[PDB]
């Protein structure tokens, strides 16, 4: 976790959220639910399957690739044939691991970068008419329901509308 | 009331590596080394290769005795000698150019094995014969299908010269060979002239033969030697053929077609009714990964060979179920 | 935007800023105007132009590279020739790809950084005498000048001057 | 009163592309790849190029006749064949170690065309008046320019023996000819001797040739075959000819001077009053630019070549002016 | 510093500080002192022990590699063997020396965000029972002891406990 | 009460390079770039070097005599020739595939040295005395160690026909010489035989040598020449002589074991009792490191060799001990 969110403040994953990789958990009067936040996700999945499908267009399909045979006189030729096999597949092989190491690397980094985004977001959307309890999780100063939830998950939070009641109980 | 932001998890045994730690435990990834082939020798794209069976590119192109004959015209992909190459040159001496031929071969697409100096007719005056314990089939001495030992007849060996001329619009590979006794006597008793040569000429070849006569060591039974000689007969060209002495004269030759994308490769598989986009030497690749670690011998469009043991991608994020 | 700031909590660019990738916009009673931070630009116009240069450097001239002539029976040998010329060719067209593609991505997430550290620099300068109105801006508790703007742009704002009056305008 | 953090945008319609991304519009970026040439041949570092014109290498050097005579004396940074290589061999037959000489004059940055054997003096009891239809000139039958046609004079042709000391102080490129002659009759009335030998020989060159009479089919209306031969004479070293027939006699021969970096390209492009450092067969690049996609035959210092469409890289950040 | 912490907020390094890459400096009643955070060192250690231990793994030995002859005659064969050496060597040479610069950035990039890290774990645990006093520390509204300091650096820190008295004291 | 987070610098002046900056001093960093070898030739893996001194392959497998002979048995890690090859062919002419014998010789791990055919007995009714003042020792005129120039005896040259049977379990490296003389005198003199030739014959190798006689400038006062030629005879097989003249007889030839990981190297170093994984031309190295730019050419377990002059990766943080 290079931005300390994923295996870092928010210890655990959710094997409950199964509709994407990041989104809410909320717990009110009413009951409790799971939502991915699909904005965030499916921008995710964009870029990462962008970022797989890069990979594999740069690695050109290989045509008809053969050895070549040389007589008892032609053992330098053989050789030097032998060189260019070996030298072309060391290359490769060390392209095609650094690439996926360094790619995997920026792809976890990637996901912790998603985290911190969404979570900063609610949080400065929410500001002072809610509290940081840890482990990413606010807790409320007022009463929120369904429409207040699916209000906050989509970015249309509302301040005023909670701005007293949330001073009255924070004291 | 509380509401919490938090990420994926699910019950994934996915292990990835990152440069900054191993063993990583991550939700969804990919795997891009294919590693699964189906162990045949199948058609590659609708088209079938040419398997030679007992038979190496020599023995083929010669027509070795020992090794079953071909159809008269055949098209493939790829070509496939077995590791049991038992059939080859039979009687012993030297193949000239024999890589480069194989080289040739890697590019061509057919042939049409055809009579470019009918036995009968193209030899007058010479024993046509000839043949060898060296080159056996079915325990009866014999001789290559492609080539004639050409012989004394009635004690002489007159000088011969016959052309054929290249009307079939393709190259024509025509083989031949030089008989090289290994005393003064058989040279006699075979040819008569003991100072004989032989001569091949087209337009774009010019090749001179003596014969080099001495007492070697026995291969296949044979103190002789043989040397075996090729050219590609360029469309509407004309081959010569002089001799007066040792020339084993081509009596079947091959019009060749060029392709694309083929190549020889030796294979213990067998070939199965099937079809592919990428062979190997061990077997058939199905595949849209870019890289695997199958075989560096490849037919077709295949992913990259490379040596490595694994090489997944991490998709999703990091697997924590705790 | 890996570090959510560009694209992302301030949603566009200033086309009215000329002078440099990042700097202020104030609004005050004697008017409102832009400014670039040089130091932040200008130590941003050195990192991506040392960047440039290294890419350049690593790729050496090419010198007198030409095809060579094969006979009749050397037909191996110009496959070889080919197979060198082809493989090398492959390597290079992927190394010249790819590089481009890694530095783009660090040099767009290296933006994102200056921004988010600018903004960060200069809220945490001005502390609880403003309040975060949204889209990267504070809006003041207390009135601010040319000689106010100018003395937090370059790092030099004070907080016992106005922390009187913002304390009884804030409420 | 307000204060605001924010980021540059202007008109910009740059795209670029990322590993997560791609079309994503910036502020500001650099071209990478070099994809502008001026359709010329140009003079590389102050040198103009050799242009071979109607000729390749093999007519240049041997003196083709259908080919504008070259000066005396010339450098070069590199040398221009065109695709229209017309006039090349034009007596049949095969150049011997072809390629090899080719790449030999890569390495060659000048020449002194120079009478090594003058055409009066150096050949007595030989007629050198022999010329062929197949290097005519103007209609006229003629011959290469650099070589000499010896032919029997009054019925005899003499044992020659001739040599030459190379005080050139450079490298000296000698090349000469062997005649193979149809059939024994021609054979008779041009040498006499039927068993007839070439020898040349150096301190480090030492080769025999013989004739080899045979009827081949007819290349540019002839029959007979003429081989063509070359060797380096190192500084201060001499080069000896004997023959009883058969040689084509060396004329003119090279004073070589060796540079750096030149080599040999076929273009169609035309020479203009232009200077370079870098050329291509499709014209000159003046750039600082690392890479370009017009064309992998380079000469000088030039951009690495790939096969990429476009290779640019952002500087400035996601242009946004909403 | 791309996350602006390391020659950022906290303009330099604590030379007094020799037994780890981050940790704590404190100064109460009883005296002042350095001591590392060994979780997050170590962990950094493992990280860039990995990412070295990599760099080499991937750069296989290099067995027998010499010289080729070729005669007066064989101009082109020694051009190419020339060819594919140089060639080998450019790729290698390159592929080496950009290596070291990605993970050389990538390597402070890490630190930069190892530190950031640590100061919001502390921040977060910390809360409103002391202020942010600049560069990277904080000032306590309350007394605080080895054992308060001990607790706080191993991530075993009491609010309720401290919660009143720097209510009384923040004022 | 104050508490703060903060960060490690000490007393580094340690430099290295990123992307973004360059110069940039740091806490703790490791070099990957191996510069430092001990200049010396070593023992590789137990077994010492070969070394030539005053000798080069030729000079060493025809034993020219100014060469300081080797023990009869040896085995080696690799071959050291000087740049000081000041010993090598003596008597002027070719070694005929030559480079591909030295390529043989890079994966052999040892040689018996053996009398093939005994001077005294091999070759009755010829002497065996002939030497040169090409081939000096000692200010004495003299001839190879492992050849025997037969001549005349009593004024006949008998045809010779001599053989050898490889019973050693190895392949049998057997080398022998053609001589040419400058004129048909010096030819009767020494073989009597105008028209003599030699023949050389195994399972595997067939060939026949004619004298080529011409007037050659001088080559260390000899206007004659002798070609140098070689095979491998596998074991078991039998090699034949047969020569009426011209012939420079093999009596000394090497039993050859084939190794793993061998070269042949030049180097102007010194052998020292040590032992390394890894030995350069210029020395050997002890590393553990990745890369090195010592010498591109590398015998053992080595760094990859590169062009850089620092590879220097960092592993703490920016050193601002401010
Ligand atoms: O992690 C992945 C994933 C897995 C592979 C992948 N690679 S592909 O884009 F399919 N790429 C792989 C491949 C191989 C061969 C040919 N073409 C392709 C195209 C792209 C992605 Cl987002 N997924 C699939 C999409 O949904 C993700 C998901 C997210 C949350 C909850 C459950 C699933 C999980
Ligand atoms: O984005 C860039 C830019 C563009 C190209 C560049 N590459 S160079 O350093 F010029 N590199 C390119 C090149 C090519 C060939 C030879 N040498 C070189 C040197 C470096 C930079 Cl910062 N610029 C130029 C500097 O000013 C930047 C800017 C910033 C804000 C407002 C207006 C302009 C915009
Ligand atoms: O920065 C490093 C360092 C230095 C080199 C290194 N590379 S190695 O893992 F030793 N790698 C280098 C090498 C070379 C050859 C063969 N094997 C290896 C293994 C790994 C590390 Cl963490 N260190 C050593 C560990 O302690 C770090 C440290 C931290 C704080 C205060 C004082 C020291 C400083
Ligand atoms: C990678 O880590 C995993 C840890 O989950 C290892 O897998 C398991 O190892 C533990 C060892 O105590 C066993 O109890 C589990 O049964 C294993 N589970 C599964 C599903 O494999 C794994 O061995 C590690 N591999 C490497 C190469 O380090
Ligand atoms: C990349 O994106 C840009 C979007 O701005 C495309 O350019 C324009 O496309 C829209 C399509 O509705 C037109 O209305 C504009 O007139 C275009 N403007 C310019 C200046 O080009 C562009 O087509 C996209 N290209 C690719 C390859 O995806
Ligand atoms: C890299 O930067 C360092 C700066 O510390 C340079 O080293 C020193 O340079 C200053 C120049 O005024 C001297 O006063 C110091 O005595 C030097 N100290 C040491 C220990 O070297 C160094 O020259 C720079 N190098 C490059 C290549 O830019
Ligand atoms: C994991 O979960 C899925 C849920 O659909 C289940 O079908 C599968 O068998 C489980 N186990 C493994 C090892 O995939
Ligand atoms: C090849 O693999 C694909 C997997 O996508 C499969 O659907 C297909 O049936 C396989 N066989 C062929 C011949 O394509
Ligand atoms: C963009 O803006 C500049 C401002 O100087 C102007 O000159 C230019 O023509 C504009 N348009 C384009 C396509 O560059
Ligand atoms: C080459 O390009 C540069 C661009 O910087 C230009 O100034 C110069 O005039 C051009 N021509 C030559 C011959 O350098
Ligand atoms: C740096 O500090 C160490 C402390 O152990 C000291 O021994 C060393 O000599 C100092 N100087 C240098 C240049 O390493
Ligand atoms: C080689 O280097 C190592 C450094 O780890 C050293 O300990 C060893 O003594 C050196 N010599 C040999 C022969 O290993």
């Amino acid at each position: 976790g290079l931005f300390g969110a994923i295996a870092g403040f928010i210890e655990g994953g959710w094997t409950g959220m199964i509709d994407g990789w990041y989104g809410y958990h909320h717990q009110n009067e009413q009951g409790s639910g799971y939502a991915a936040d699909q904005k965030s996700t499916q921008n995710a999945i964009n870029g990462i399957t962008n970022k797989v499908n890069t990979v594999i267009e740069k690695m050109n399909i290989q045509f008809t690739a053969v050895g070549k045979e040389f007589n008892k006189l032609e053992k330098r030729m053989e050789n030097l044939n032998k060189k260019v096999d070996d030298g072309f597949l060391d290359i490769w092989t060390y392209n095609a691991e650094l690439l996926v190491l360094l790619e995997n690397e920026r792809t976890l980094d990637f996901h912790d970068s998603n985290v911190k985004n969404l979570y900063e977001k609610v949080k400065s959307q929410l500001k002072n008419n809610a509290k940081e309890i840890g482990n990413g999780c606010f807790e409320f100063y007022h009463k929120c329901d369904n429409e207040c939830m699916e209000s906050v998950r989509n970015g249309t939070y509302d301040y005023p509308k909670y701005s007293e009641e949330s001073k009255l109980n924070r004291e | 009331d509380t509401i919490c932001i938090g990420y994926h998890a699910n019950n994934s045994t996915d292990t990835v590596d990152t440069v900054l730690e191993k063993n990583v435990t991550v939700t969804h990834s990919v795997n891009l080394l294919e590693d699964s082939h189906n162990g045949k020798l199948c058609r590659l794209k609708g088209i079938a290769p040419l398997q030679l069976g007992k038979c190496n590119i020599a023995g083929w192109l010669l027509g070795n005795p020992e090794c079953d004959p071909l159809l008269p015209v055949r098209s493939w992909s790829y070509i496939v000698e077995t590791p049991n190459s038992e059939n080859g040159i039979c009687y012993p001496g030297d193949f000239i150019d024999y890589e480069e031929l194989r080289e040739q071969l890697s590019s061509v697409s057919s042939f049409e094995r055809f009579e470019i100096f009918p036995k009968e007719s193209s030899w007058p005056n010479h024993n046509t014969n000839g043949v060898t314990a060296a080159c056996s089939h079915e325990g009866k001495s014999s001789f290559y299908r492609n080539l004639l030992w050409l012989t004394e007849k009635e004690g002489s060996y007159p000088k011969l010269k016959n052309s054929y001329v290249n009307k079939k619009g393709k190259e024509v590979l025509v083989l031949w060979g030089i008989h090289h006794p290994p005393n003064s006597k058989e040279q006699q008793n075979l040819y008569q002239n003991e100072n004989a040569y032989v001569s091949v000429v087209t337009s774009n070849y010019n090749r001179r033969f003596t014969p080099e006569i001495a007492e070697r060591p026995k291969v296949r039974d044979q103190a002789g030697r043989m040397n075996y000689y090729w050219t590609l007969l360029k469309p509407g060209d004309t081959i010569i053929f002089e001799a007066n002495g040792n020339l084993i004269a081509p009596m079947y030759a091959f019009a060749l077609s060029r392709g694309f994308g083929s190549g020889i490769i030796t294979s213990n598989a067998s070939m199965h009714e099937c079809n592919t986009k990428c062979q190997t030497p061990l077997g058939a690749i199905n595949s849209s990964l870019p890289y695997q670690n199958i075989h560096p011998v490849t037919i077709g469009e295949c992913p990259k060979y490379v040596r490595s043991a694994k090489l997944r991608m991490v998709t999703g994020l990091r697997n924590i179920p705790s």
